RNA sequence: GCCGAAGUGCCGCGGUCGGCCGCCUCGAAGCUCCCUUCCCAACGGGCGGUGGGCUGAAUCCUUUGCAGACGACUUAAAUACGCGACGGGGCAUUGUAAGUGGCAGAGUGGCCUUGCUGCCACGAUCCACUGAGAUCCAGUCCCCGCGUCGCACGGAUUCGU
RNA sequence: CACCAAGUGUUGGAUUGUUCACCCACCAAUAGGGAACGUGAGCUGGGUUUAGACCGUCGUGAGACAGGUUAGUUUUACCCU
RNA sequence: UGAACAGCCUCUGGCCAAUGGAACAAUGUAGGCAAGGGAAGUCGGCAAAACGGAUCCGUAACUUCGGGAAAAGGAUUGGCU
RNA sequence: GGAGGGCGCGGCGGCCGAUGCAAAACCCGGGGCGCGAGCCCGGGCGGAGCGGCCGUCGGUGCAGAUCUUGGUGGUAGUAGCAAAUAUUCAAAUGAGAACUUUGAAGGCCGAAGAGGAGAAAGGUUCCAUGUGAACGGCACUUGCACAUGGGUAAGCCGAUCC
């Protein structure tokens, strides 16, 4: 899914992946407890939409489990999410990661190598 | 309006029981950058009130008008456009300026200045957009003042050159927008009192039967905040700037050096690291809104302060268990280090 | 050059040029054909001929929070002192985590090699490591760390005296 | 005591449905009047003023009472100004 | 858990259909909390609110001696060993 | 309020006319007449019977009646569609899927249940298959809808018997 560039800025590539930490803690506090978890998942779709510039995101059921396990009224503050951007169809795919607790850093460079492996 | 801080000043009076000694005071801190005066405008008084005859624009505008332009004009600096007139033919434009001098000096024009606020000298305030405005010029004879005014647009004007310390200055701004608010917080009416009641925050009756028309004077809901307001007679305690106007403080008893921003910065404004102006008490507006200071119309003074009242404490508060810059911050950081 | 106003018009010069029964002529005073105002000024506009010149703005989606019921206000982004999520550091909050060690610990079991360091567990809880851990911009602050968007926008649209 | 003057104030409680009333107490002052007896799609519903009911009086009785006493549904604005 | 066929949580059985999305303004409706004061509010404590379970202690003028009585009023209440 | 003189409609006796080569009806910011009631004529639409005049006769002329019956506005695309703790993600299918169906997930009733059944009641609603014209005040390929089929078997259970 076309991260295309021509004449303008870094990155002459299409599909890659990057791991970014997704902010649930904003806007969500303004939202009701009753609608808190379905609002929370919608935030994730919005961030992907802006970043890629593409409307179509499908979000994995594994990601849905992570948000909703705490409940409708309790949502985690942030979750690290992997955002991949693949297909001829042009869909964005998001999934869970793992970390105990630590830091956000330079995952992206290693993930370029990961994206190459999907190909060949 | 940057926010508000506090200052402690050691009074002096005799009428009431307690007087003299330290007193807490609220003070508004305002960032007041030096402002780029663009033009000398000739307004002649008419029996319909003042009428401009022409407006003069500086000889070299190319960044000033280009930051100004997302209101003032529109579009947020995209494709190199939004157009202002380019500087005239060399001796044609100079002749035009001096043609104005003749007109001014025959009817004795009330000299005025168009200036603009260069907010681009500030960084913490997220707006980059200069506000064009009219500030009147006051002084002597018409010939001298106009002549000076031409030379005066070719250079900034600082805080120290417009207000003297101690002065009573009327401060005028537009209040914080609250939104739409009830009768109770718009006119200051009572709640209607009952155990339960089909209207609580309400007025009961809005007129009488025979005048078939609701008065303008009766209290009902509507917008509140974002209103022009004048709040008078504010003592200008201190004018200064970070590094190269003011020092900071004089050490030991006077006070120890404390930057006028609170540590962690002003909530929802930004961090002050520039000009500052201490104006008495509360000031209209939220934070990140234009506030204008304009000299008191009642030049009388009389006795409120009169005498100056040496700055002791600033309360630029870094507290709730610590604080007062540098050393105390280091003490807290000592209980950190490798995860703080 | 003046009148600043609501000057936007007035006054002066000099040729050029039209008009001038101002003055003198020609055929001529007949060209709306023997009552039917029969349109005739010019403030303005329309429309051609030809001599120049002006080389764009605005609006949508998006964004800010300065702002908001929704428009709107007020910021930002199309190639730049440009801009964005995290992290790091500051700032805050609360109060000292997980894990590990301990004649810390009311005590109690159970095996003997029967213990002036007896060992193995159990044990609310306490302490050390640990003013720690967790959270911290959303309407906190900063960065020149890290990667991208940043399509040198084309995607969507409107306007002429 | 009289004048110009509504510019600006003119009160809290106790009790009574009572405004009125009458006290307490402050005070510079605790003026008086009107606006469908201002003010119920703003309220409350305590009074007046329904249907239940008690008592007294009057009435052969049913009932009545400018006599007392209690409990008793407060609808609709989104239209136009 | 606890007296509980109370409430709350869950098993087993049964739904996931209560038009959905966005902002989440005033104003409502429904639910909470408020320093200091404490019914001064109001026709009236209307309901909010507090008390509340139990064990122990303590218990009134009065009374048809059966009661009032859980009078009032206090103290106590864990984890674990 | 009376009397007077007329006009229009329906039908009947008389009398005369008109017609599929276009009657009646209906439409017409088209003409003209009469003070009016009304009339006349043209054009357009239409397709089978009709009108004038003289007598006769009425269930004979409308603006209403908190009118009757039918139609249609503004209201208004406005109030609203807000109780019942709650949805979400991926796949399947299909033209089209927040709602169907399957999984995953989150929940909810919380065993005096939103449960498994019988009474009473309804009467085929049960289930398959077909399937979106109406209807499920959203949607919809789904339905307790519509269409098409099938299904209830008793010496011991009930009625019966008393």
């Amino acid at each position: 899914m076309s991260e295309k560039k021509r004449g303008a800025g870094t990155r002459k590539d299409e599909v890659v992946t990057r791991e970014y930490t997704i902010n649930l803690h904003k806007r969500l506090h303004g939202c009701t407890f009753k609608k808190k978890a379905p609002n929370a998942i919608k935030e994730i779709r919005k961030f992907a939409q802006k970043a890629m510039g593409t409307t179509d995101i499908r979000i994995d059921v594994k990601l849905n489990k992570a948000i909703w396990t705490n409940g409708i009224r309790s949502v985690p503050r942030r979750v690290r999410v992997r955002i991949s951007r693949k297909r001829n169809d042009e869909e964005d795919a998001k999934e869970e990661l793992y970390s105990l607790v630590t830091v956000a850093e330079i995952p992206a460079e290693g993930l370029k190598g990961l994206g190459t492996k999907v190909v060949e | 309006k940057a926010g508000m801080t506090h200052i402690v000043r050691e009074v002096e009076k005799p009428g009431s029981k307690l007087h003299k000694k330290e007193t807490c005071e609220a003070v508004t801190i305002i960032e007041t950058p030096p402002l780029v005066i663009v033009g000398l405008v000739a307004y002649v008084k008419t029996p319909r009130g003042l009428r401009t005859l022409n407006s003069v624009w500086a000889q070299h505008l190319s960044e000033d008008v280009r930051r100004r332009f997302y209101k003032n004009w529109c579009k947020s600096k995209k494709k190199a456009f939004t157009k202002y007139a380019l500087k005239y033919d060399s001796d044609a434009g100079k002749k035009e300026i001096q043609l104005q001098l003749e007109k001014m000096k025959k009817y004795a024009t009330i000299v005025r200045v168009i200036a603009h606020t260069q907010i681009r000298k500030m960084k913490g305030l997220k707006q980059k957009k200069a506000h064009l405005m009219e500030i009147q010029v006051n002084g002597g004879t018409i010939a001298d003042k106009v002549d000076y005014g031409y030379k005066f647009f070719e250079k900034e004007v600082p805080v120290e050159a417009v207000f003297q310390k101690d002065e009573m200055v009327d401060i005028i701004g537009v209040t914080k927008g609250k939104g739409y608010e009830g009768v109770v917080t718009r006119w200051g009416v009572t709640r209607l009192p009952r155990k339960t009641h089909r209207g609580l925050r309400k007025v009961a009756c809005i007129g009488a039967w025979h005048p078939a028309r609701v008065s303008y004077t009766v209290a009902r809901a509507g917008q509140n905040g974002y209103h022009h307001r004048t709040e008078m007679n504010k003592k200008i305690y201190k004018m200064g700037k970070s590094g190269q106007e003011s020092h900071e403080a004089c050490t030991e008893f006077d006070r120890t050096e404390k930057d006028i921003t609170p540590m962690g910065g002003f909530p929802h404004y930004g961090v002050v690291k520039g000009d500052y102006l201490m104006i008495k008490g509360c000031c209209v507006g939220p934070k990140k809104r234009v506030v204008t200071l304009r000299q008191s119309l009642l030049k009388q003074t009389s006795r409120l302060a009169l005498e100056e009242i040496k700055l002791k404490f600033i309360d630029t508060s870094s507290k709730f268990g610590h604080g007062r810059f540098q050393t105390t911050d280091e003490k807290q950081k000592f209980y950190g280090r490798l995860k703080a």
